[PDB]
């Protein structure tokens, strides 16, 4: 009923430790990038 | 100007207006400006300059005569060497639309007086030169950037 089963499965090897390893990546870029405006701070000094 | 010194010697010495807080000029003692004199205007850190008409014979000794400083330490005769500044990538963005224009200030750290290569990037300062509503050049001028401008 589904002879792929066994490359079907390797494949699925595969892909967890490309996929482990690339949202890591990732994350951390998006993390690089963002910080400019997650440590951004500010203040309100109106003139007097 | 001294905003971009602010944040781009933030943390350090150098990152300080010239002219000082307001705390400090409404407090600053009598004390402070004498301990400042005598701290800091000392004669191995002063240099007596002159050019024109004048003997430099002459001149060096008008300064034997009036420059009698004293020095029996070697603390006195020391030169003292400051605390580096650090170089930080950062922005500091003041605004206020109602201001009729806008102004902005870009930079990287510089080498310093020592290093010769300050020479090749005055030349490279030239290349892009400079401009301003009044320059007659115009659409001609030589500087690129000062083209499209
Ligand atoms: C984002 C996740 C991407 C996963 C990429 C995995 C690529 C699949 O790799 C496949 O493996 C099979 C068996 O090893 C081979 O027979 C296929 O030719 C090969 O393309």
């Amino acid at each position: 009923a589904e002879p792929e089963h066994d490359q079907r499965k390797r494949m699925g090897l595969k892909m967890l430790l490309i996929s482990a390893l690339l949202t890591s990546l990732l994350y951390y870029m998006k993390r690089h990038k963002w910080s400019v405006l997650k440590s951004r701070k500010m203040a309100y000094r109106p003139p007097k | 100007f001294d905003y971009l010194h602010a944040t781009a010697f933030q943390g350090t010495a150098l990152a300080r207006t010239v002219e000082g807080t307001t705390e400090n000029i409404k407090h600053l003692t009598r004390a402070d400006l004498a301990s400042y004199i005598d701290t800091h205007f000392k004669a191995p850190r002063m240099v007596l300059a002159a050019a024109g008409g004048i003997s430099h014979k002459e001149l060096v000794d008008a300064a034997r005569q009036h420059f009698s400083g004293v020095s029996f330490t070697y603390k006195e005769d020391a030169v003292p060497i400051l605390p580096r500044c650090r170089f930080t990538g950062s922005e500091i963005r003041a605004r206020d639309d109602a201001l009729p224009v806008a102004h902005v200030a870009l930079a990287v750290e510089g080498p310093g007086w020592a290093d010769p290569d300050n020479v090749v990037l005055h030349v490279a300062n030239a290349i892009i030169g400079r401009y301003d509503r009044t320059f007659g050049g115009g659409k001609h001028l030589s500087s690129r950037l000062a083209a499209l401008a």
